């Protein structure tokens, strides 16, 4: 079966610019779509914004229009965010995960079928 | 945010039933519902398919429906392997995801 | 078919009349695209050469 990597440790003040990059292993990067996702400690999961890997084009959340950007980059088959403008309130686990086949005739994107998932990291702002 | 019971209790061979409702734009108008289970100190699970349908070598136990704007997962006996928090998501407004807090399943 | 969710939008212009356009595509990319059975074409074509 398929296995992401994740990114390590990342110790930062308010004001951090993170970037954080999701590596599969296992199948092509360019086949299936790319979901992030939030979970802080406590609340439930909360669905960042999704990638298509063939042209790059992404949606994110609402709360989100401004904070989080999202690029891909297929030479090597990885994806990178950037977090800008983070506070405190925003130590949470984030999630990589696979999501549904880009085809050339129908919309795939929103479904929620998440298949496999990373081993999550956590970031630290404070 | 996919209104859901934080807890539900029961004793093992007990069938319960864990439900989602939202609105009627978001869950009523297409059936593209998923349930995922995060065992405590893992990561998510993933369990249930399409709104009621499961994934390659999944177990039968578990099942669902939509009732109106709201759905459930349908639960057979408990027992204690099953004690975990419970997740679901659902189709969202135009183009997103919209997912639930949890249900932390206690088994008596 | 044409699958992608649009949206649409109007300006006026100038007194009354107003003029419509394509306001956004919430994300995804279209194909405009018709699908039919193979099998039924073939049959058609051949008796259509038979005649
Ligand atoms: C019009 O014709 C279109 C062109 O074929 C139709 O597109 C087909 O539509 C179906 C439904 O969307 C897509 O189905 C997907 O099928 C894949 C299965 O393929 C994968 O697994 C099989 C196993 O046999 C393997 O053979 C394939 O290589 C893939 O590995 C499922 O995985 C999907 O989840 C989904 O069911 C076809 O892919 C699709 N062909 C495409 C995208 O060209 C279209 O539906 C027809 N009608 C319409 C509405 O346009």
């Amino acid at each position: 079966q398929v296995q992401l990597v994740q990114s390590g440790a990342q110790m930062k003040n308010p004001g951090a610019s993170v970037k954080v990059s999701c590596a599969p292993s296992g199948y092509t990067f360019t086949d299936f779509y790319i979901h992030w996702l939030r979970q802080a400690p406590g609340q439930g999961l909360q669905w960042m914004g999704w990638m298509n890997p063939q042209t790059g084009r992404t949606n994110t959340a609402r709360n989100f229009q401004g904070r989080v950007t999202m690029t891909r980059d297929t030479s090597i088959g990885t994806a990178y965010m950037e977090l800008r403008s983070l506070t405190s309130d925003d130590t949470a686990i984030y999630y990589c995960t696979t999501g549904g086949w880009i085809s050339l005739y129908y919309d795939s994107s929103y479904y929620p079928n998440f298949d496999h998932w990373g081993q999550g990291t956590l970031l630290t702002v404070s | 945010a996919l209104t859901q019971p934080a807890s539900v209790s029961g004793s093992p061979g007990q069938s319960i039933t864990i439900s989602c409702t939202g609105t009627k734009y978001d869950v009523g108008s297409h059936d593209l519902v998923s349930w995922y289970q995060q065992y405590p100190g893992k990561v998510p699970k993933y369990m249930i398919y399409e709104v009621n349908k499961r994934p390659s070598g999944v177990s039968n136990r578990f099942s669902g429906s939509k009732s109106g704007n709201t759905a459930s997962l349908t639960i057979s006996g408990l027992r204690a392997e099953d004690e975990a928090d419970y997740y679901c998501c659902s189709f969202g407004g135009s183009a997103t995801v919209v997912c639930g807090g949890g249900t932390k399943v206690t088994v008596l | 078919t044409r699958p992608n969710n649009n949206t649409r939008k109007s300006v006026r212009i100038g007194p009354g009349q107003t003029f419509y356009a394509t306001g956004d595509i919430i994300g995804d990319i279209k194909q405009a695209h018709c699908n039919i059975s193979e099998e039924k074409w073939n049959d058609t074509l051949q008796k259509v050469g038979i005649e």
